[PDB]
RNA sequence: ACCACACGUCCCCGAAUACAGCAUAGUGCUGGAGUACUCCUUGGAAUUAAGCAUAUGAGUAAAGGAAGGAAAAGAAACUAACGAGGAUUCCCGUAGUAGCGGCGAGUGAACAGGGAACAGUCCAACAGUGUAAUUCUCAAAUGAGAAGUUGUCAAAAGGAAGAA
RNA sequence: GGUAAUGCACAGUGAAGAGGUGGCAGUGUGCAUCUAAGACUAAAUACAACAGGAGACCGAUAGCAAAGAAGUAGGUUGACCG
RNA sequence: AGGCGAGCGCCAUGAUCAUCACGACACACUUGUUUAAGGAC
């Protein structure tokens, strides 16, 4: 979730993920935050609160 | 639920125990008595050096004429409690007294 | 002894010779500047409750507030929101005046420690108040046995941090049931006792 | 630099005075507008009293007598307790407010002067009504420097005695009789009476 | 040869200062950096109520000030009505309770009872008057001077253990 | 939470030496418990940078953005972005 | 403490505290008329 992303919105003739604001660059217009994206977050983050042990 | 089932009555009673007596202090010393003395000493210096405020002036008019329950109502107002409301009119009535 | 007497004089406001003197001493208060030091303290009872004495590197400064509410600083009245949360006027700060002055003088005389402060006169625009000040790296005080104490590294900068007697107040401090917002050391401390939650091993 | 006359000083308004440079003069605009200030006021009865003190014939009267019972310097301190104790108790007069009000309280007390010129003035302000109702007599005195040239040492609030010698004692009563007159006698009258403005 | 421990040397800009404010008999001190955690101020809206204006999110985010290895708090102008207890902080609990609330949505503490760790003290009021006995400087082997009577001054070395 | 005011402020007003409190407004009267408006305090509690030890964790489109000269190559007039 | 109409209200004037205009001084406050001008507005 580092980075600054948005989407681009319909008109442009391309699928509304969020995409990542850059400039000079290949990372320039890739799809960032979501979890069917490259170097995105994944489904349900792991978590610490999980019950660990057993009555 | 484990509340309210027994009687009001029966909740007062009590276990008999055997009291001791309070250690009374009434025995004031030497010391203590002038200390308490040159406190009240003093208080009358400053009320010679400065004089009356000017609501003491107006509440002591009043109670020449008689206008006690006047004078009652003022100090109320001005002090906040009717308790320092009465005993700052006792303290007044002396000092014209 | 002398105290006990200027004790019953400083307490009679509106005696005749307390009026002659609280309008001489605050009509020259307000000739001089904003914060400014001393020849010594106005009130020598008052001043020696607080832990003043006249031994080397121990100051008394002087300093005024404005007086009345603050208003909120936006501009033309727009608060851009609700409007339960658009009110200006009638505002009242959290703090006591007292505490700006102590505030200001640290301010102004950064390389001595704040001790105490007191009242000392009020008018329709200002009210003024004298801060009592040590100076840490002075061998007199560095070998003193009442406050030596001062010279201890968590006493820097006491007025910032609601420490001293006129900054303390506002806290909402105190003992027994009227006073359980404060449980825990002040109203954030209380906060999270009561926004966590416990989550044990076997459970 | 040059020294502004009592006109000048009058006119101006201490307020635009802002520059570091400009302190001492700020400080003198204040001085002299307080006097004025002072002298166009009504002084209630117990500050006006202050006002009434010794001539400095009385005062060099005075000053003749109590000189010989002068305070001990470190010097001649020293020497002393090198000897052994020696003679009949000194009589010494006293210093500073404290010791004062307590020896006025005992009743040991037996005369006393007071300076005027001392500010903040609450620190003498009541002596006069305590003596009164002690019984003692007293006397007032213009300057903290007057006494402090009786005793050769620094200036202070107050000086007492508790104690005449024999040697004295005629001269001590003559100006006892000359103080009450013009202090302790009149006091009834003078508590009633407000500091007209000044002429 | 090479390595490890310490020291010496350490260009220009930068708080950047031949400066600003401030204290003492004098020497001086502050300023900038860092701020996860602690203390003090200032103070939203999206959102929930299937609409929305009180209310909620929340005294949270954001912005400012300040300190330490922790910080804050702390020895009752305290609870309780028992046959009573006894500083502060932390854990289990009273309790999603007593109550607050377009009494809607939602909010919401305290004493007890069981434990961890335990410690109490200072200033003012109130300092030898047959002598300020008190702090500092230079000299000297016993003198000069500064602060102070608007009040100075209320006592012990010392040790083997423990840990990394 | 504090409900005919739980705490904090501002303006008017302003005490007594004896006062404060006993979860519902007022007046009176016994009873119980404390002493505000000055100060200090250890231990038991919280958590970055940096160092050390572990793991039913991930295995180069994963795991920190970054297993190589990674906040680098490169980019914005700029704040910033990567 | 006076006077009127078949002790009542009404008409006379004499003591006790605030108090609204008007004057005349200078002390707060105001203005580069400043060794000065205003003025409790
Ligand atoms: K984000
Ligand atoms: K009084
Ligand atoms: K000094
Ligand atoms: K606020
Ligand atoms: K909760
Ligand atoms: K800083
Ligand atoms: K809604
Ligand atoms: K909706
Ligand atoms: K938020
Ligand atoms: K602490
Ligand atoms: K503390
Ligand atoms: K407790
Ligand atoms: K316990
Ligand atoms: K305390
Ligand atoms: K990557
Ligand atoms: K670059
Ligand atoms: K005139
Ligand atoms: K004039
Ligand atoms: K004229
Ligand atoms: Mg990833
Ligand atoms: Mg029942
Ligand atoms: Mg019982
Ligand atoms: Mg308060
Ligand atoms: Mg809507
Ligand atoms: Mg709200
Ligand atoms: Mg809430
Ligand atoms: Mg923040
Ligand atoms: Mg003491
Ligand atoms: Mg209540
Ligand atoms: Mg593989
Ligand atoms: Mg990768
Ligand atoms: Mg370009």
């Amino acid at each position: 979730m580092r980075h600054s992303a948005k989407s681009w919105g319909t008109g442009r003739a391309m699928a509304r993920v969020p995409r990542v604001r850059a400039g000079g660059t290949r990372r320039a217009g890739q799809g960032a935050n979501a979890n069917f994206c490259r170097g995105g977050r994944m489904f349900a983050p792991t978590n610490v609160n999980r019950r660990w042990n057993r009555k | 639920m484990k509340i309210n089932k027994l009687n009001n009555a029966s909740k007062a009673l009590s276990y008999p125990v055997k009291k001791l007596a309070k250690t009374e202090k009434a025995p004031l010393t030497e010391k203590q008595q002038r200390s308490k003395e040159l406190k009240k000493f003093a208080m009358s210096i400053a009320r010679e050096v400065g004089g009356l405020a000017p609501y003491e002036l107006r509440a002591t008019e009043l109670l020449r004429r008689d206008e006690d329950k006047r004078c009652k109502k003022f100090m109320k107002k001005r002090l906040g409690s009717l308790k320092m409301a009465k005993k700052k009119i006792e303290l007044l009535a002396e000092e014209m007294r | 002894g002398y105290l006990q007497y200027l004790k019953e004089i400083r307490r009679d406001k509106q005696s005749s010779v307390m009026r002659y003197l609280l309008r001489v001493r605050c009509w020259e208060y307000r000739q001089n500047t904003a914060i400014h030091r001393a020849s010594g303290p106005t009130y020598l009872d008052k001043a020696r409750m607080l832990g003043y004495r006249n031994i080397p590197g121990m100051c008394i400064f002087r300093a005024r507030v404005r007086r009345g509410a603050r208003p909120k600083k936006v501009l033309k009245g727009n608060t851009h929101g609700k409007p339960s949360k658009s009110g200006v006027y009638q505002r009242k700060p959290a703090k006591r005046l007292q505490a700006f002055a102590e505030i200001r003088v640290g301010r102004k005389c950064s390389n001595m420690r704040v001790f105490n402060s007191y009242w000392v006169g009020q008018d329709r625009v200002y009210k003024y108040f004298e801060v009592i000040m040590v100076d840490p790296y002075c061998d007199r005080i560095k070998n003193d046995k009442k406050i030596n104490w001062l010279c201890k590294p968590v006493m820097k900068h006491r007025e910032a941090r609601g420490l001293t007697n006129g900054t303390k107040t506002s806290r909402g401090l105190g003992k027994g049931i009227r006073y359980n917002q404060t449980k825990g050391g002040s109203k954030r401390a209380a906060w999270r006792n009561r926004n966590t939650q416990s989550l044990r091993r076997y459970r | 630099d040059i020294q502004l006359t009592k006109k000048q000083l009058l006119s101006m308004n201490p307020r635009k005075l802002t520059n570091k440079a400009q302190m001492d003069t700020r400080k003198e605009v204040i001085a002299t507008r307080k006097e004025a200030l002072v002298n166009a006021i009504k002084l209630p009865p117990a500050l006006n009293q202050f006002t009434n003190y010794l001539s400095e014939e009385d005062l060099k009267e005075v000053s003749d007598i109590l000189s010989k019972f002068r305070p001990e310097t470190r010097k001649e301190r020293k020497q002393r307790l090198q000897n052994e104790r020696k003679g009949p108790k000194p009589i010494i007069v006293k210093q500073g407010i404290k010791h004062v009000t307590k020896l006025i309280e005992e009743k040991k007390a037996k005369f006393v002067l007071i300076a005027c010129d001392v500010d903040p003035i609450e620190v003498v302000l009541y002596l006069p009504t305590l003596c009164v109702k002690m019984g003692i007599p007293y006397a007032l005195v213009k300057t903290k420097e007057d006494l402090g040239k009786i005793i050769k040492k620094k200036p202070t609030t107050c000086l007492c005695l508790c104690d005449v010698s024999s040697d004295i004692k005629s001269k001590f009563e003559n100006v006892i009789a000359k103080c009450n007159g013009q202090f302790k006698d009149n006091y009834e009258s003078a508590m009633k009476v407000w500091g007209s403005p000044k002429e």
